[PDB]
């Protein structure tokens, strides 16, 4: 059972913790608990594992954010990656670029400084 | 500036007393600038209730030890 | 195309929104 | 600039009219909740959240309360001072109490676990 | 067949219901 | 005092002392003592319509009058001065004899001990 | 005013017998009182089924134990 | 006429927990634990407490499922099981097979192996 020195969830998420906050694994400590207590978490089924329900959702999604040209280049994306069949998992995939989808009109909530507060 | 943050003060406390939401001039004041400083909504709200939940347990404790 | 009367519009649209506040009370419940 | 946390407490000591020593409960209990993740606000679109409590004031026949409203949300729209107005709408929305309904007087029953 | 004015009438009708339910089940 | 009342209306539905029902009394403080959001109807009316249609719903249509009957006497006394809130209190505690209680399983049972 | 309140509480009293909520005179006049006195209706609901299920609790214990 | 030995749902639980995982009691202390913790909790009314209906929406849920013929049989069998009158709760029983049927069309999700990092 083919499984590639795949490095352990403690060692992809540290990764994954320094690149998203541009910091040392040291310095990502308390983030990394966070990481290890959400990703432990029992997490509700995804709302969609069909690769053509999820490919047809982000087409809807990209057409209501007027993205029509990106719903398109998805389509073909999509099928793109469903006739290379590299991926084992193009479900979960799928779904975890759906759900990390970002509309570049609404202004994101930067984040206030005051959650430093709570902290200490 | 000035003007336009007074106004909205004003603006702010009107709504208050019309919706007698409790709020005073320096508690309106202080949401106000703190929404305006990106407080999330939702945090703001919650104290705000916390506030006036406390206030009245407060007021019914003293009514009950009287 | 006859056109919905007002009052098959009102139905459509109270038994929806009554609908929709049975499952938000269940929801509120739970 | 007063830290946000440090106006937070004056603004509760001001509105409860109590000492901090006093207020300790409800200032753990208010920074727990402040820092607790809330879940999103009902409205949090300036004219969406404008037109939720336009709707809602005039369901429940408070057209004095909506129009005071609509007058002071004009007044913050031209006055331009507020970065976050769906942030300020949210927060009064969330605050709004029915003049009709007379203030639910909080039983003494509250008292109990105060001790 | 609803007429556009009716079939808007009711969307906006059932959008409202949907929204206050929505409003409802966040302020809780 | 309303604490004193409730811990009397406990001990006399449980039929146990006021000693033994600590555990659950506290609890009852602690929901209490939780803030609630509005409650969905502040209206007398409202409320007593929606317990009659429940009552109706099921198949209950005499204990539906009986609690119109009932109702229209507790508003005519003006004894009770939320009525809306009563109402709706009792509507919520209403139970459907047809629906068979969900029977908590005996499991509940093992950790009590 | 005693006669009416009688008439308050039996009518109470048959409702709860006809709706099956399993109130007695005494815990429906509790219940009356604490909604008169301005308890939140969802908090009471709330504690109505939280006391129900205690009292199956205790009677299942007290089941047990004799 | 002495009822055979039933052991108290605890006990029950747990010779169920040793069956479904293969290990003896005494390794599944912690999942009997997490099982008394589960059972002791609160759980809502189930949808629906009337054997007909469930019946009508296993069939219901099967035809989603475009198992039409399976949906059938389950009205059958439903129909023999009240015909039989063996069992005393048949809502109940009815409840749990619902939710514990498996849609043989969705391809198990393979349960990354960070899920055991919670299990401890």
């Amino acid at each position: 059972m083919a499984t590639p020195d795949q490095k352990s969830p403690n060692v992809l998420l540290q990764n994954l913790c320094c690149r998203i906050l541009g910091r040392s694994e040291a310095d990502v400590a308390q983030q990394f608990q966070y990481a290890v207590r959400v990703i432990g978490s029992n997490f509700a089924p995804t709302v969609e594992r069909d690769e053509f329900l999820v490919a047809e959702k982000i087409k809807k999604e990209l057409i209501r954010q007027r993205r029509e040209a990106d719903a398109a280049l998805f389509s073909e994306l999509h099928r793109k990656l469903h006739s290379q069949g590299v991926l084992k998992n193009k479900w979960s995939i799928l779904y975890l670029l759906l759900s990390l989808s970002e509309d570049p009109r609404r202004q994101p909530s930067k984040v206030s400084s005051y959650a430093t507060l709570f902290a200490q | 500036n000035l003007n336009a943050v007074r106004e909205t003060m004003d603006v702010l406390l009107e709504i208050s007393r019309i919706l007698n939401t409790g709020l005073d001039m320096e508690t309106l004041s202080i949401c106000v600038r703190l929404c305006e400083q990106g407080i999330n909504p939702e945090a703001l709200s919650s104290v705000i209730k916390e506030l006036r939940k406390a206030t009245e347990a407060l007021k019914a404790a003293e009514n009950m030890t009287s | 195309n006859a056109p919905l009367t007002s009052i098959q519009i009102r139905f459509i649209q109270n038994m929806i929104q009554e609908t929709l506040d049975d499952f938000r009370e269940a929801c509120h419940r739970d």
